[PDB]
């Protein structure tokens, strides 16, 4: 018996939006802290790591520890029947319950999604210190990542103590987009670093990451030389979304 | 050399 | 001679709307005390019944009875050119449809093209149901659209304090219960004897494109009898569909 | 050395968005009074004729006359990238066959290079043949634009006559025939008229010319019998787009 | 599966 | 019969 209820169910909506351009397939690791789910994407080249305390939730119980394998494509495509406003109870008891209930209380929704049997693979994280730490606004990250994916396939990432760059090159020329930090809510932007890094990455799965922009106004981006780019949604005071991207030479 | 994996930057 | 006059015009695009993707062709029926139009689709799986009081316009003239065969598919193309505040008058080999603005100071005339073709009569037999469901145009819409991701064919169970749609298929499967409302925005079950019934979400689709038409829908189902969900036309007609059940 | 700085920079993004779907490539006319481009399409039916005085530019500065050939496609997929607020430099430097682009967000700290690749092309010197017309004609652009795409779902060829009570605009087709008949009255329509005018023009080619409705709110038709249509908006205060279109016997 | 209207007494 | 600009006295 797991058992888990979200008023603010839009949040499970956002969250698997996030993870199925990235990932087809993965493996919720329920407890009794809460829900944690860690995958790389096919060609072992990012890392999407999604913490839920079930502190988050208005309701939580776990008799014990479950390891359900959904295809995650399917789960999106069950909680695009769910309004915005719904709140959406998980439960389980080889099948996955999740209940919609609307905001009346006089419409509710029952939807049994298989599951599938994976492969456990427990995935070993480095332990890693980052150099330089950017903060900033999530729809800018968004807008500055799918506008130089119109110019070239790579970002080149160049963070200064007073500014970042990004960078690209393509066959209608290129382009670079330099923010510097702000003194100023949501929109501010502030870097805190110790000396110059340059990193390049693949605009493709950077793409896949902002699906998480609906999740936080902010973003956080955590880099250091020849290590993987971290970039991280905070969801609202439940958990975060992390996600790993090895660089290029 | 091109695009690392995550396997080739230590990780498992 | 005949001239009809509706000051709401936008009730003909939701109309045609509501018929282009059920009704490739059908056959208008005029006459003094108003319009009409029945057709069953190609597979004779539905029915579509629609009704215009000619007390609904704001001038009408039929100084004789008409019997227009449309290409449903034309004519929509044709109305989409109409503005969603404008007045529309109709006026009859060709049908001239007659577009004037807000100011009057634009005015647009289009001659539409007829077919030869036979008008229907088709029986419907005399019925009235075991369960009959009134709810907003919107959530039915809803549960249908919902449902069409998991299954292709719906299974309708009404009891007296509550009504369930189910459907299953390759993701796995769906309930959605509907329970009586206790408003413009209410959910009313009238029960005289349970019934089961099987759908198939495609028309039920195809009929809730006339949503525009009404806040409002009425199911009205028996055993081993057709479906019919109709919606209001404002206070001049309605819209009834009818879809055949499954088993 | 070239340097024009465009404040309202959505001008640019509109201008390349009404010359992209007509003009592939185009040969801008830089020098001390302006920015100037003209072009014939490939079928030889239509001209566009574009108009930027200096003086609507927040800064400009032009060392010498330049002809830069420019693929439009191109300029347009940068442009893109641009916010509809942000600020708009263009700069041409010594010799470069690159123009650069440059957005300056309003608001926050972020600034945009973009580096485009020119090509070399010779201007065609084109003639137009000296003209005044029977009817003008002055209306909403957003309902020309509608009245081009409603008849254009009955047919390939507008037929236009203006009486100074009206001007009527007719097509026939595939299902049968539609007219629209303008009265006189930003808001206006307005008729000078001569003698009577009928011509036909494709409409296929009108709708191309409607791609810069978002420029202006009004839009003005030339005509004379036996001579091309001339369809012109104004932009802001600063030039005009000028569209020529051939008859139809 | 699926019935038709002429099966339902229509006509 | 679509006339071009070069049939108006253009260039």
């Amino acid at each position: 018996m797991f058992e888990a209820r979200l008023v603010q169910g839009s949040i499970l909506k956002k969250v698997l939006e996030a993870l199925k351009d990235l990932i087809n397939e993965a493996c919720w690791d329920i407890s009794s802290s809460g829900v944690n789910l860690q995958s790389m994407d096919s060609s072992h080249v990012s890392l999407v790591q999604l913490t839920l305390r079930s502190e988050g939730f208005d309701t939580y119980r776990c008799d014990r520890n479950l390891a359900m394998g959904v295809n995650l494509t399917s789960m999106s495509k069950i909680l695009k029947c769910a309004g915005n406003e719904d709140i959406i109870t998980l439960r389980a008891e080889d099948t996955l319950a999740l209940v919609f209930e609307a905001p009346n209380q006089e419409k509710v929704s029952d939807y049994e999604m298989k599951l599938m049997d994976l492969d456990v693979e427990q995935l070993g994280i480095p332990e890693q210190e980052y150099s330089c730490v950017v903060k900033m606004p999530s729809g800018e990250f968004a807008r500055i990542c799918r506008d130089l994916s119109h110019i070239g396939d790579a970002v080149v990432i160049s963070c200064a103590k007073d500014g970042v760059k990004f960078s690209a090159s393509g066959e209608l020329g290129n382009g670079n987009i330099k923010l510097s930090q702000t003194s100023n809510e949501e929109e501010a932007v502030t870097i805190e670093m110790n000396e110059p890094v340059q990193l390049t990455f693949a605009l493709r799965y950077l793409n896949f990451f902002t699906k998480a922009t609906p999740l936080s106004s902010t973003v956080t981006l955590s880099m250091s030389a020849d290590v993987p780019l971290v970039v991280e949604y905070k969801i609202a005071d439940m958990g975060h979304l992390k996600y790993y991207l090895a660089p290029k030479i | 050399p091109g695009q690392l994996t995550l396997l080739q930057c230590g990780f498992s």
